[PDB]
């Protein structure tokens, strides 16, 4: 399995497979509901114990089918984390303090779609009742100010918000998990692209209470992802340093509990935009994880 | 098939804020017949509008 390579979703569950294979007592694939078209959305937790009130973090990938570094970023990632453990000592206590929630791929039917039919393909596959277009947005149908601005009521926008919020079952089933294992500190949400990293909120130019926190750790992550090919991030609120966005999944998580809330926007800054070139994926997923490190031992440390 | 035509309801391309946006459609093996969906172009080529 070349990590520099792009992969089908078979390919990359297999590895996740290989994985937790090569590390029984750390990481297990975990199925936590299936696709619209009934594909299985698959997890990999990488924990060292177990309690009541144990905290977790979430790392979400792929929500948006077309953005292939996010996927792929992901697939290294737990790679990654199974090499190092024990070995840096900063993955180790986090790992020893916290679980590690990873979902590779988000949207399995986009992805699918995006390697069969169209490269830029960004929704769900899911039907829209009297109409031809398909798919709505999975990071517009989450519950947090649902169909406000920064969302659209048509089917074939990109951006559709969907009927109601919790719809697609992709979501769903995110949201149903989190809800009932409870706990979750923080929930990191990767994309493509423009190289931001950002915090709540999208749907509303309203501060988020921990904004000032969240900014601090924020560019300190930046920073530490700079350090290793000086790739540079701008940071700040999603509605002001991308646009107005409802519905979104960081939204989502911050206003049900979870702090640590981030939307990392990866390589590049447009020259390739969602078609970046394989070469790129080794040295995107190393300076990316070391913010991942940065926001999850600010975590591990308060 | 529909004709492809200009979008209606199109809203903003923020990645691509002069993208021409539409409304393009293809037969396909469905309920329908075909599939439409929103295409943003820029000078002739395929962009996507969100990150
Ligand atoms: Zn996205």
């Amino acid at each position: 399995f070349n990590y520099g390579a792009y992969h089908s979703l078979e390919a990359i569950y297999h590895e996740m497979d290989n994985i937790a294979a090569d590390f029984p007592d750390l990481a297990r694939r975990v199925k936590i509901g299936h696709s619209f078209e009934n594909r299985p959305m698959y997890v990999l937790k990488f924990s060292t114990g177990k309690g009541v009130r144990r905290p977790a973090v979430w790392l979400n990938a792929g929500i948006h089918s077309r953005e292939w570094i996010s996927q792929a970023t992901a697939i290294w990632t737990a790679r990654k984390i199974v090499s190092d453990y024990q070995r840096d000592p900063a993955i180790t206590s986090i790992l020893e303090k916290m679980d590690i929630f990873l979902l590779p791929v988000a949207n399995p039917d986009g992805y699918v779609y995006t390697q069969t039919q169209n490269r830029l393909w960004r929704k769900t596959r899911s039907r829209n009742p009297g109409s031809s277009c398909i798919g709505a947005d999975p990071n517009r149908n989450w519950n947090a100010s649902f169909a406000g601005k920064g969302a659209s009521d048509n089917p074939c926008s990109e951006v559709y918000h969907g009927p109601h919020a919790n719809s697609e079952v992709e979501v769903k089933s995110v949201v149903d998990f989190i809800q009932k294992h409870g706990n979750f500190k923080g929930f990191i949400d990767l994309h493509s692209y423009s190289q931001l990293l950002m915090y709540p909120y999208g749907y509303s130019v309203k501060k988020a209470p921990d904004a000032e926190e969240l900014d601090k750790v924020a560019r300190l992550a930046a920073k530490a992802l700079a350090s290793v090919s000086g790739t540079e991030y701008q940071v700040g609120p999603t509605c002001t340093t991308v646009y107005p966005a409802s519905g979104s999944s960081i939204d989502w998580a911050y206003d049900n509990g979870i702090k640590f809330a981030f939307t990392f926007e990866l390589r590049d800054t447009g020259t390739y935009g969602f078609l970046l070139p394989a070469n790129q994926i080794i040295p995107t997923a190393e300076e990316t994880w070391l913010g991942l490190k940065t926001i999850m031992e600010h975590v591990r440390d308060n | 098939v529909p004709d492809d035509r200009p979008c209606i309801n199109p809203g903003r391309c923020p990645l691509v804020p002069d993208a021409t946006c539409t409304f393009v459609c293809k037969a396909a093996d469905n309920d329908f017949g075909y599939e439409c969906q929103h295409v943003w172009t820029f000078e002739g080529q395929r962009v996507g509008c969100y990150a």
